[PDB]
C-alpha cells in the first residue's frame, strides 16, 4: 500500500489543498478544530454524525470548517452498517477518527462500543478502500489494559484493533486538552461558579497532568500528515511541563485571582454515589476514577518533539481563557475604563 | 416601408467654449506674453505700435481686447482693467439679467404670491374637504367609475383571452 | 393550478376535454420542495456526490 | 386648467348637489361651544 | 446659589473670546412651550403658477 | 437658448490674475456653466462666492474627483478640437470638480481643478460650506486626495484598520482581502482572497 | 483646549471631584478621554523632511504610550508584551522609512492617528487590529509553533525552500 | 410577467431550444451564468455546461429578454427555499427538469405575452 | 480698551491681561489654534495633572 | 415668565472645574441593531441626562462599492444598481440614470413622454415613499397601528409595479431609449383610479389620529427648527427645503423640468416654521397632489368625446371595438404623432428582420455606444434632489459615474439640529429626515 | 454680554435659544493663517532663564541634526524585513513552568 500524500498547504479557504478528508466523532471538542485545520487550506471535509439534537451548535458549526462546496455533513449515520462506512470514505484519502467514550458514560458495554467497535469498523473500511493513504486514530495518554477506568482500557483495546486492521494507521494519545470549550478549564470555572464556595476534590490531588492547548493538537495532525515516516507510529502529545492536580488548581487560582478552596470528600463515598446515581457532564464516575490516575507522557512511544511541534506553556496558554472570570478586587481608577 | 429617417439627424450635442485673457493684464503685458514684443523695447512708441499692428493682423482682435474666443455670447465689449466704464456696463447687464431671469419663471418666483398668499388650512376630518380641487378630483373619479360601470353593463358580456395548445404545434 | 390560484389567468387544468395547457410527451409531474430530504439537488462535484 | 374652477378638464360638472351633500360635512365648527358646554355640565 | 457657581466666569469668557470666531465649547438644552404646542393650528402655503 | 442666460464673468473680473475658461453644453441643463479654476486660488474663490451679493445665496450640491491618468478616447479619435474640455483630461494626474447652485441667478456652476502633484494636495473649503465635510472626506478616502485645513479628516465609508483608495483605476474591484470567521480564534479575521472569475 | 486631546478632557476622579481637593488633575495620555472625539482637523502642512520626521516620532510616542491600555482592553496581552508590540510597529515604520514627500507623510500621520483612535475606542476587532502588532519572523506567544520546515530545510537557501514548496495548487 | 425560478425550455419535439449563443451570459448584470459549449456528435451546437449561481442572481430577467429562442425563462415558482448553500448551485439537470415540470404554465404565459404585440 | 477693565492695547497687539501680569501659554494656544492639535504635547501642566491623578 | 437662560446652557472656561464636565458622559452605541437606527447606522452618541451633546455617525456599514461596479459594467448592466440606491423609491433612480444616458446621447425618449408612463410612475413611487416615511416616523414616535395601513395601501402600488415588469420592488423598468409599450394596458389605469379613490379614504384615516393629536403636536412642533441659511449651508433640498421656506421644485423649474411635468397643473407646498410638523403636513399634501397628477396624466391619455348621431344627438357606441370597454387608450398620442415609428416597431422584430437581429445581438452582447462627454442630470426624487454626474470616454462602459444623494446631506445636517434635544427628540428627528442608507452608503 | 451677543432675554424667546447659540456658523479663517511659516505651539522663550529652566524647551539640536541628515540622505532604498521563520528570541512563553 502507498502512504504518500501530496498536498499544497500554501493556500487559503478558497484554494485547493489536495486533501479529501473524513472525520469521525467531530461533534465533541476536537472536531471543529481538527476540521478547521484541514479545511482552512482548501480541503474537502466530511462529518458523519448521529447527534441527539440536530439543532445543537455542536453540529451546525461544523459547516464553518470549510467553505461552500467543501464541507459536507452526513446525518443519521448508522455506526453499525458497513455500507455507510464505505460511503463515508469513498473519495477520501485521509481519515481521522475522533470517536470515543463520552465523559457522562459509565457503561462498560457502551465504552467498548465507542472505543473498540466503531474504531474497528472505520479501520476495516479504510483497509478495503485502496485510495486511503493516512488514517489518524485518537487515543488517550493513560490508556492501559489494566486501567480501572473503562475508557482507558477500551481505548487500549481500540489501539490494538486499529493497528491490527490498518497497520499504516497513526495513533495519537493526547495527555489532556484545554481550550474555550473543554472539560478542564471550563469545568473548573463552572464548578466554582455553581459551588460558589469551593471546588470539590475527592483525593489528595497528587495525580499528574501534562496539559496541551487545542491549537497545538491541530498543528500536530498537520505535521503528521506532512511526515511520511509517521505512518505506523504511536505519538504521545503533552505540554512542556508536568504538574500535579494541586499545582494546576493553584496556578488557575493565581492566574485569575480567585482564592482557592478545595473541599474534600472521601473517595469511596464519591465512587458509590456516582455508581448508583444518574451521571451527566458535571457528575460522573469518570472524573472520580481519573482523578487518581496520571495522564502524562510515559516515554515508551514517540513524543510531540518528533512531530516538530513546540507546545506553549500552560501558564502562558491558559491565561486568555480566564480573562472574563478575573477577580474584581481593589483596582486603580484607570481600570474602570474598559 | 419608410426606413431612411429612422435615425435622428439633428441631436442636442452642441458645446460652446469661451476663453478670456486675465482682466488685470495690461496691453504691454499682453504684447510681451504673446511673442510680439520683448522686455527691452518697452516704453517706446514705435515698438508698441509695431506690436499692436502685428497683433491686429495675426490675431483677429485689438491688443486691448482680452476676449480670446467667445462662442457662448459672441460679445464685442471686453471687460478690461483700463476701461472702468466697462465694469459699470457689466454691472448694469448683470442686474438686468437678474431681474429678467427671475421675471421668466412660471412657478418659482411670483411677487403676487408674495403679496397675496394662498394657504391650505386643516379644519375637518376630511383632508380633501378643505380644498375644492381635491373634492373635484374625488367627484371626477366617481364619475369615471360610474361611466365605466354603465358602459360595461350595456354590452352584457366580456371578451377574454383563452389558452390554445394548437398554438404550440 | 398555481397560476389559477395566484390570479395570473382564469384558466384551470381539466382532466378530460379541451385544455388550455400543453401536454407534451416529455413533461414531468410537479414535485414539492425536496430540500432537507435525501432527494435534494447535488452539484456534480460536491462531496455529497 | 384642472386646478381652478370651471375648468374644461374637470368632468363632473353637472348637478351633483346630492352627492356633494352626502360626501362632505354640512355644518361648520364654531369655537367655544364644546368648551362652554362641557365646563358648565361638569360644574353642575 | 448652587447654580450661581457656573455663572461666575461667564462674563469674562464672553468678553475675552469672540463667540463666532474662537470655537468655544459649551452645552445647552432646548425648551418647548407646551401651551403653544397645544393651540397651534396646522396650515401650509400653497404655491401655484404665475396666473 | 429659449431662456435667459449669462456667464459668471464677474468672478474673473474680481480675480484679475486668473485666466478664464468656461463651457456651456446641450448635454447639461441650459443654466449650467462649467469653468476651470487653478488650485492655488480655490479657497479665496470660495470665500468670494460665499459672501458676494448675487452669489451669497448659493449652496454646494456635489463634490468629487476624476482619475484621468488612464483616460483614453475609445471612438471618434479624429473629432477632437482644442476647445473640448476633455482635452484637459490628458497628461493630468488628477481632476476635482465642485457643483453649486445659485438661487438668485437660478444657475448651476461647476468648477474644475487640475491636480498635477504626486501627493494630490489641495485646500479644503469645509470651513466655508458645511456640505464639504462629508463630501470631501469621501473623496479623500476614495481617491487619496490630501485635503489641507480640513475640519475632519477621518474615514467616512471605508472599513476599520485599512488603508486603501478603491476608486483609483489601478485598484481591482475585488480588493485584496476577504473576511472570514476563524475557529482557532473565535472571531473574524481578514485573509488574502482567492475569487471566482467569469 | 476644544480638542479630544485637550488637557481638560479627562475622566473625573469622583462624582464630586475632578481630583483630590486643593488641586485638579486627570489622565488623558495613557487612557482614553472623557468625551468622544467629534472632529479631527488636518495636520498643519510640513514644508520639509524635518517637520515630517518630528510628526512621525510624536505619533510613534503616542502609540507607545497607548499600547498597555489597548492590550488590556483587547485581551491580547498573552500574544505579546507591550515592548514586543512597540518593536513590531517600529518595524512597520522602518519599512516606511524611504518616504520623502512631506505631504504624503502628513496624510500617513493622519491615517495613523485615526487607526489608533479606532483601536482605543473598541471600534475595530482585536483579531483585525493585531495585524499591526504581530511579529514579522517570530511565532505568537499565546500558542505553540511548528519548526518542521526549519529542520528539513536546514541550510538550504530561500530559493530551494520556495522551490520545494510550490506557488500553486497541484491537483489542477 | 412575474420573475421567479429559472428554467430551460424545449421545442414541442423535445429538442433543446438553447443553441449556446452566450448572449444570456453577457447580459447578466450579476455574472451568475456560466456556459461552456462543444459540438454535439450529431453536429448541433449545444452547451456542455450551463449553470446559474442563484445566490448571485438578482432575478432581473435580463437573460430571458436576451435569449433569441426563448430557451432560458424565469418561471412562476417562488417556493425555492433551500437548506444548503449547495442546493442553490443550479446545473443543467436542475434547469432542464424545472422546464420539464413548469412547461404548461410558462407556455400559457408566453403565449399571452407573444399575442400582446400581435 | 472700552469694556475691558485695566487691559491695555499696545502696538501690533490688543493685549489679553492687566499690565505686569503673566501671559498664559495655554490661552495663547487656544486663541491662535481654535481646534487644531497636531499632537498631544506634554507640557509641565499636563505632566503635573498626570502625577496628581 | 422670568428668565431661565442660565439654567439652559453651560459654557466651558480654561481650567475651570465648575465650568468643565463634572460627570462621566454616557457614550452609547446607537448601533446597527437598534429599532430607531434603521439598518446600518452606528452613531456614537454622548448623552448627559438623556440630552444629546456629541455625535459621531459611523457610516459605511452598507457601503458596497456600487460606483466602481457601475464603472466595471456596460451601461445597461449598472442601471439595476440604481434600484438599490434609495430602495424605497425605485423608478426615480432609474429615471435619473436614463436621463443622464439620454443627455450623453443627445436625444429624448419620446415613446415614454407620449405615453405619460414616467410621470405616472414617478408620482406612484412618490406616494410609496411618503407612505413609508410617514408610517415609520409615526412608529418611531409611538403610534403603532398606522404602519399597518400604509403598508397595505403600498401593497397595491407594488402590484401595479408587478403588472408592468414582474417585480415588486426592483423594477429595472426604465430604459435609455426603449419603452415596453405592450406592458401598459387600459385595464391597468382603471385600477389605478380605483386605488386613488380608496387612497383618499386611507389617507384621511391616517389623518385623524395624528394631525390634531395633542401628543403628536407636542412631539413634533418646534422640534428641529432651522431657517433658510442652514438650509443653504447644509445643501438641503426637497421636503426639507420646502419646510425651511424655500420654493425649490425641479419639476416646476423652467430650465430643469422633465417628463411632462411642465405642462400639468399641480400645487407645491412650503412651510413657514421649518420644523417636523411642517414636514409631516407637506408629505401628506404631496401624496394628495401626486394623486391629482396621476389623474391628470390618465386624463391626458384618455378618449372622452364620442361620435353622436346627426339627428337626436344620441351617442353611437361601438359593439366590437376595444374602445367600448374603456375610455383610456394609452397609445393614442403616440400613434397619432409618431405613426411611422409606431408602425415599424409593431411589425419588425429580431425574428423576421436582419437589421433588428443585429441590433439585438449588439445590444445584449456589448451594449450601446455612448459618445464621449460629461453630463450632470438631476431629478426631484421624493427624498430631495437626486443627481448623476457621469463622464464617458466613448466606449460601451461609463468612465466615471458619481451619484448625488440628498439623504447623505440630511444625515449630515442631523447633528446640527439634534444637539440639545432629548433622546426621544433625536429618534423623532431621525424619523423626520427621510434617510435611506442604501442611498447614503451606496 | 449675552444681550450684546443677541441671546434671548425673555421666557417666551428662550424657545428659540438654539437659533442664536448654535445655528450661527463660525466665520472661516483668513488665508494669512494658512500662509504662516511656523505652526508650533507657543511657549515662553527661556533665553534669559537659568540652565535648569532651559531643559524644558524645544530641542533645536534635534531639528538641526535632522536637517543635516536629510540633506545628506535625499534618496534611500526601501528597507525590507525578512519574513523567513526563526526561533523566538524570548523563549519564556514555551519554556516557563509557572
Ligand atoms: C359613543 C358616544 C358618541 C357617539 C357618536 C359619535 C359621533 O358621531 O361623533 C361625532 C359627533 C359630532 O361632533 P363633531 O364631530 O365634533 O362635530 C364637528 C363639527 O364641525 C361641528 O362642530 P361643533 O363644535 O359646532 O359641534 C356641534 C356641537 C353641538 O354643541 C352644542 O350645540 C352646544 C350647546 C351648548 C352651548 C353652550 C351653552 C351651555 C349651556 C346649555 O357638538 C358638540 O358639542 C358635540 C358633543 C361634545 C362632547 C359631549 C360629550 C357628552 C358626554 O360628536 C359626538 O358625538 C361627541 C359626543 C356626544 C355625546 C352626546 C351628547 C349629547
Ligand atoms: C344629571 C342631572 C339629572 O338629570 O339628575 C336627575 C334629576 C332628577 O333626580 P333628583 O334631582 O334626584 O330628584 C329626585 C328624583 N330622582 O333631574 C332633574 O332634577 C332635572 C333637572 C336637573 C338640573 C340640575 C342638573 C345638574
Ligand atoms: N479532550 C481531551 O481531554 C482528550 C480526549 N481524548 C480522546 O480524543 C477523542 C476526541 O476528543 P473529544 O472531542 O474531546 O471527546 P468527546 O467526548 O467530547 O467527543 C466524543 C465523540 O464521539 C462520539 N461518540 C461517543 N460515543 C459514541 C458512540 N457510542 N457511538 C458513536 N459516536 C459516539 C460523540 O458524538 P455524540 O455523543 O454526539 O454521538 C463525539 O462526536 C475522544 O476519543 C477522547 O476520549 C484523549 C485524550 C484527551
Ligand atoms: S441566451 Fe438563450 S440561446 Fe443564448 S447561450 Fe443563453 S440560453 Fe442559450
Ligand atoms: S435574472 Fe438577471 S441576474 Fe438573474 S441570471 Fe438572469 S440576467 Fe442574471
Ligand atoms: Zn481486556
Amino acid at each position: 500500500r502507498s502512504t504518500q500524500l501530496k498536498f499544497y498547504d500554501g493556500g487559503n479557504r478558497q484554494s485547493i489543498s489536495g486533501i479529501r478528508a473524513t472525520i469521525f466523532g467531530a461533534t465533541g471538542f476536537m472536531g471543529p478544530y481538527i476540521g478547521a485545520a484541514l479545511g482552512y487550506i482548501g480541503s474537502d471535509v466530511i462529518f458523519p454524525h448521529n447527534h441527539v439534537y440536530a439543532y445543537d451548535d455542536y453540529v451546525k458549526e461544523l459547516k464553518l470548517c470549510a467553505g461552500s462546496g467543501q464541507s459536507y455533513i452526513m446525518r443519521h449515520f448508522n455506526y453499525d452498517d458497513d455500507n455507510m462506512y464505505d460511503m463515508a470514505i469513498k473519495n477520501s484519502n485521509v481519515v481521522i477518527n475522533l470517536v470515543g467514550s463520552r465523559l457522562q458514560n459509565k457503561n462498560f458495554q457502551k465504552a467498548a462500543y465507542a472505543n473498540i467497535h466503531v474504531a474497528k469498523k472505520i479501520a476495516e473500511a479504510c483497509a478495503r478502500n485502496p485510495n486511503v493513504r493516512r488514517l489518524i486514530h485518537f487515543s488517550a495518554a493513560g490508556a492501559d489494559t489494566k486501567s480501572p477506568s473503562p475508557d482507558l482500557h477500551t481505548k487500549f483495546h481500540g489501539e490494538e484493533a486499529v493497528l491490527n486492521a490498518f497497520p499504516n494507521a497513526t495513533i495519537f494519545r493526547p495527555c489532556t486538552v484545554y481550550g474555550m470549550q473543554d472539560y478542564f478549564i471550563r469545568h473548573w470555572i463552572k464548578e466554582r461558579d455553581w459551588w460558589y464556595h469551593f471546588n470539590i476534590v475527592t483525593d489528595d490531588c497528587t495525580a499528574k497532568r501534562q496539559p496541551i492547548l487545542i491549537n497545538d493538537v491541530a498543528q500536530c495532525v498537520l505535521n503528521a500528515l506532512k511526515l511520511q515516516e509517521s505512518a505506523g507510529q504511536i505519538y504521545e502529545l503533552g505540554g512542556p511541563h508536568v504538574y500535579s492536580r494541586l499545582e494546576v488548581f493553584e496556578m488557575l487560582a493565581n492566574l485569575s485571582g480567585r482564592p482557592p478552596k478545595l473541599a474534600h470528600i472521601p473517595h469511596d463515598i464519591a465512587l458509590k454515589i456516582t455508581q448508583n446515581f444518574y451521571n451527566w457532564e458535571f457528575f460522573n464516575m469518570e472524573k472520580v476514577i481519573k482523578d487518581k490516575l496520571d495522564l502524562i507522557v510515559t516515554g515508551k512511544h514517540k513524543t510531540i518533539s518528533d512531530l516538530y511541534v513546540q507546545p506553549v506553556s500552560f501558564p502562558q496558554g491558559a491565561e486568555q481563557f480566564i480573562d472574563d472570570v478575573r477577580y474584581r478586587g481593589v483596582e486603580t481608577h484607570d481600570n474602570l475604563e474598559k | 416601408h419608410n426606413i431612411r429617417y429612422h435615425h435622428e439627424i439633428h441631436t442636442s450635442d452642441q458645446t460652446y467654449h469661451s476663453s478670456y485673457d486675465p482682466v488685470g493684464e495690461t496691453t504691454t503685458e499682453r504684447l510681451v506674453r504673446y511673442g510680439y514684443l520683448n522686455k527691452d523695447q518697452v516704453n517706446n512708441a514705435e515698438a508698441v505700435a509695431a506690436a499692436a499692428k502685428e497683433f491686429q493682423e495675426k490675431e483677429k482682435r485689438s491688443p486691448s481686447n482680452n476676449i480670446i474666443i467667445d462662442e457662448i455670447s459672441n460679445s464685442d465689449k471686453p471687460i478690461t482693467k483700463e476701461n472702468r466704464e466697462s465694469v459699470a456696463h457689466h454691472v448694469r447687464q448683470q442686474f438686468e439679467f437678474f431681474r429678467e431671469v427671475n421675471a421668466e419663471e412660471v412657478w418659482s418666483v411670483s411677487i403676487e404670491e408674495k403679496y397675496n398668499p394662498e394657504l391650505y388650512i386643516y379644519k375637518t376630518y376630511d383632508m380633501a374637504a378643505d380644498d375644492p380641487v381635491w373634492r373635484q378630483v374625488k367627484l371626477d373619479l366617481e364619475w369615471t367609475f360610474e361611466n365605466i360601470a354603465e358602459r360595461r353593463e350595456s354590452l352584457g358580456y366580456m371578451p377574454t383571452f383563452k389558452g390554445d395548445p394548437n398554438f404550440w404545434q | 393550478w398555481h397560476g389559477w390560484l395566484s390570479h395570473q389567468y382564469d384558466d384551470f387544468p381539466t382532466r378530460t376535454g379541451n385544455s388550455a395547457f400543453v401536454k407534451h410527451h416529455y413533461l414531468k409531474q410537479h414535485t414539492a420542495n425536496l430540500s432537507n430530504t435525501p432527494l435534494n439537488h447535488v452539484p456534480q462535484g460536491a462531496p455529497q456526490n | 386648467r384642472a386646478d381652478m374652477a370651471h375648468s374644461p378638464f374637470h368632468k363632473a360638472i353637472h348637478d351633483l348637489e346630492d352627492k356633494r351633500s352626502k360626501l362632505f360635512p354640512d355644518r361648520r365648527r364654531i369655537p367655544g361651544r364644546k368648551a362652554k358646554l362641557l365646563l358648565a355640565a361638569s360644574l353642575l | 446659589s448652587n447654580k450661581n457657581y457656573t455663572i461666575v466666569k461667564q462674563s469674562n469668557l464672553l468678553t475675552m473670546f469672540d463667540f463666532f470666531k474662537d470655537f468655544i465649547n459649551f452645552s445647552f438644552i432646548r425648551k418647548q412651550d407646551l401651551n403653544n404646542q397645544t393651540n397651534f393650528n396646522p396650515s401650509l402655503r400653497s404655491i401655484k403658477k404665475k396666473y | 437658448m429659449q431662456n435667459k442666460y449669462m456667464q459668471p464673468i464677474q468672478l474673473f473680473i474680481v480675480f484679475e490674475k486668473l485666466n478664464s475658461k468656461m463651457w456651456i453644453s446641450k448635454k447639461l441643463n441650459s443654466n449650467h456653466s462649467i469653468a476651470l479654476i487653478p488650485s492655488n486660488w480655490f479657497y479665496s474663490i470660495n470665500l468670494f462666492l460665499k459672501r458676494e451679493l448675487l452669489f451669497s445665496n448659493i449652496t454646494l450640491i456635489e463634490n468629487s474627483a476624476i482619475d484621468t491618468i488612464s483616460y483614453n478616447l475609445e471612438t471618434n479619435q479624429n473629432d477632437l478640437d482644442k476647445t473640448n474640455i476633455e482635452n484637459y483630461f490628458f497628461k493630468n494626474k488628477m481632476l476635482v470638480f465642485y457643483n453649486y447652485y445659485n438661487y438668485f441667478l437660478k444657475s448651476k456652476l461647476t468648477l474644475f481643478i487640475i491636480l498635477n502633484n504626486l501627493n494630490k494636495s489641495i485646500d479644503s473649503i469645509d470651513r466655508i460650506f458645511a456640505n464639504a465635510n462629508w463630501l470631501e472626506r469621501e473623496t479623500s478616502e476614495m481617491y487619496g486626495i490630501n485635503y489641507k485645513w480640513k475640519i475632519d479628516t477621518r474615514k467616512l465609508l471605508l472599513d476599520y484598520s485599512k488603508i486603501e483608495n478603491p476608486m483609483l483605476k489601478e485598484f481591482q474591484s475585488e480588493g485584496t482581502q476577504d473576511a472570514f470567521y476563524n475557529i482557532f480564534e473565535n472571531q473574524v479575521v481578514v485573509l488574502k482572497n482567492e475569487t471566482v472569475e467569469l | 483646549m476644544n480638542h479630544y486631546w485637550g488637557s481638560s478632557n479627562t475622566i473625573p476622579a469622583s462624582s464630586t471631584q475632578n481630583n483630590n481637593y486643593f488641586s485638579g488633575g486627570g489622565n488623558n495620555v495613557t487612557i482614553r478621554g472623557n468625551e468622544i472625539m467629534e472632529r479631527l482637523p488636518s495636520q498643519t502642512p510640513s514644508q520639509n523632511m524635518v517637520q515630517a520626521s518630528m510628526k512621525t516620532l510624536r505619533f510613534y510616542r503616542k502609540f507607545c504610550r497607548l499600547i498597555p491600555f489597548i492590550l488590556r482592553i483587547h485581551n491580547i496581552g498573552t500574544k505579546f508584551t507591550a515592548q514586543q508590540a512597540m518593536i513590531n510597529f517600529g518595524n512597520y515604520i522602518r519599512e516606511r522609512n524611504h518616504y520623502r514627500d512631506p505631504g504624503l507623510i502628513d496624510h500617513r500621520i493622519q491615517l495613523g492617528y485615526e487607526l489608533l483612535y479606532e483601536a482605543e475606542m473598541h471600534f475595530s476587532q482585536h483579531t483585525i487590529l493585531m495585524q499591526y502588532l504581530s511579529p514579522y519572523n517570530t511565532p505568537l506567544s499565546d500558542r505553540g509553533y511548528s519548526y518542521l520546515e526549519k529542520v528539513k530545510y536546514g541550510n538550504k537557501s530561500k530559493f530551494l525552500q520556495g522551490f520545494y514548496k510550490g506557488n500553486k495548487p497541484t491537483e489542477f | 410577467l412575474f420573475r421567479g425560478e429559472h428554467a430551460l425550455r424545449r421545442y414541442p419535439t423535445g429538442e433543446e431550444r438553447c443553441i449556446a449563443c452566450k448572449l444570456c451570459q453577457s447580459a447578466c448584470p450579476a455574472r451568475a451564468i456560466t456556459i461552456e459549449t462543444e459540438p454535439r456528435p450529431d453536429g448541433s451546437r449545444r452547451t456542455v455546461r450551463y449553470d446559474i449561481d442563484m445566490t448571485k442572481c438578482i432575478y432581473c430577467g435580463f437573460c430571458q429578454e436576451a435569449c433569441p429562442v426563448d430557451a432560458i425563462v424565469e418561471g412562476p415558482n417562488y417556493e425555492q427555499t433551500a437548506y444548503l448553500h449547495e442546493d442553490l448551485f443550479y446545473d443543467k439537470y436542475k434547469l432542464l427538469e424545472n422546464g420539464d415540470k413548469w412547461e404548461p404554465q410558462i407556455a400559457r404565459n408566453i403565449e399571452y405575452l407573444i399575442n400582446q404585440p400581435l | 480698551v472700552k469694556g475691558k477693565g485695566s487691559i491695555r492695547k499696545g502696538i501690533h497687539g490688543e493685549g489679553f491681561g492687566a499690565p505686569s501680569h503673566a501671559h498664559d501659554a495655554l490661552i495663547h494656544q487656544i486663541k491662535q489654534s481654535k481646534d487644531t492639535m497636531d499632537y498631544q504635547n506634554i507640557t509641565n501642566e499636563v505632566a503635573q495633572n498626570f502625577a496628581n491623578h | 415668565m422670568n428668565r431661565s437662560i442660565f439654567q439652559l446652557w453651560k459654557p466651558e472656561s480654561p481650567r475651570s472645574n465648575v465650568n468643565s464636565k463634572q460627570i462621566k458622559t454616557m457614550n452609547v452605541n446607537f448601533g446597527p441593531q437598534h429599532p430607531a437606527a434603521h439598518g446600518v447606522l452606528r452613531l456614537i452618541l454622548q448623552l448627559n441626562g438623556e440630552i444629546a451633546e456629541r455625535f459621531d455617525p459611523h457610516i459605511g456599514l452598507l457601503h458596497r462599492g456600487s460606483e466602481k461596479l457601475i464603472e466595471d459594467r456596460p451601461y445597461l448592466q449598472g442601471m439595476p444598481y440604481f434600484d438599490r440606491f434609495d430602495y424605497v423609491s425605485m423608478m426615480v433612480q432609474e429615471h435619473a440614470y436614463c436621463l443622464g444616458i439620454e443627455s450623453l446621447l443627445g436625444t429624448t425618449n419620446y415613446s415614454a413622454t407620449f405615453t405619460q408612463i414616467r410621470t405616472m410612475y414617478d408620482e406612484l413611487t412618490r406616494i410609496l415613499n411618503h407612505l413609508l416615511a410617514v408610517a415609520c416616523h409615526a412608529l418611531d414616535v409611538g403610534s403603532m397601528s398606522s404602519v399597518f395601513w400604509a403598508f397595505e395601501e403600498r401593497e397595491k402600488l407594488m402590484e401595479f409595479y408587478e403588472r408592468v415588469c414582474g417585480a415588486r420592488m426592483h423594477a429595472a423598468f426604465y430604459r435609455p431609449n426603449e419603452v415596453n409599450l405592450n406592458a401598459v394596458s387600459s385595464f391597468l389605469m382603471e385600477d389605478i383610479l380605483e386605488f386613488s379613490r380608496n387612497f383618499f379614504t386611507t389617507l384621511n384615516e391616517m389623518h385623524n389620529v395624528l394631525t390634531y393629536n395633542k401628543i403628536w403636536k407636542q412631539r413634533l412642533i418646534n422640534i428641529g427648527t432651522y431657517s433658510f441659511q442652514t438650509c443653504l449651508d447644509y445643501g438641503l433640498t426637497g421636503v426639507m427645503a420646502r419646510s425651511c421656506g424655500l420654493k425649490r421644485d425641479l419639476r416646476l423649474s423652467k430650465t430643469e423640468t422633465y417628463a411632462n411635468y411642465y405642462y400639468l397643473n399641480f400645487r407645491s407646498y412650503t412651510g413657514q416654521h421649518g420644523d417636523c410638523y411642517d414636514r409631516f403636513l407637506i408629505r401628506m399634501n404631496e401624496m394628495c397632489e401626486s394623486l391629482n397628477i396621476v389623474n391628470q396624466s390618465i386624463n391626458k391619455i384618455s378618449k372622452f368625446n364620442n361620435i353622436v348621431s346627426i339627428n337626436t344627438k344620441k351617442n353611437i357606441l361601438n359593439k366590437e371595438n376595444f374602445n367600448r370597454q374603456t375610455t383610456v387608450l394609452p397609445h393614442l398620442v403616440l400613434s397619432y404623432l409618431n405613426k411611422n415609428d409606431y408602425n415599424l416597431k409593431n411589425t419588425k422584430n429580431d425574428y423576421n428582420s436582419m437589421e433588428e437581429l443585429i441590433t439585438h445581438f449588439k445590444y445584449w452582447s456589448k451594449g450601446l455606444k455612448v459618445e464621449s462627454g460629461y453630463t450632470y442630470q438631476s431629478v426631484e426624487s421624493p427624498k430631495g434632489e437626486f443627481g448623476v454626474s457621469m463622464l464617458s470616454d466613448g466606449s460601451n462602459k461609463p468612465y466615471k459615474c458619481k451619484v448625488r444623494s440628498p439623504a447623505l446631506h440630511h444625515l449630515q445636517v442631523l447633528p446640527k439640529i439634534g444637539k440639545g434635544h432629548f433622546l426621544a427628540d433625536l429618534v423623532a428627528l431621525v424619523g423626520t429626515v427621510d434617510i435611506v442608507f442604501g442611498e447614503i452608503d451606496r | 454680554k449675552m444681550r450684546d451677543l443677541g441671546f434671548p432675554m425673555e421666557g417666551e424667546e428662550e424657545e428659540y435659544i438654539e437659533q442664536r447659540v448654535f445655528m450661527r456658523e463660525q466665520l472661516p479663517p483668513l488665508e494669512s493663517e494658512f500662509w504662516k511659516k511656523n505652526y508650533d505651539p507657543y511657549e515662553q522663550d527661556l533665553f534669559h532663564f537659568p540652565d535648569s529652566f532651559k531643559a524644558y524647551q524645544q530641542q533645536y539640536k534635534r531639528y538641526d541634526e535632522a536637517k543635516k541628515y536629510f540633506e545628506e540622505n535625499p534618496n534611500v532604498e526601501a528597507t525590507i524585513i525578512d519574513r523567513e521563520f526563526k526561533e523566538p528570541t524570548n523563549k519564556k512563553p514555551w519554556t516557563r513552568k509557572y
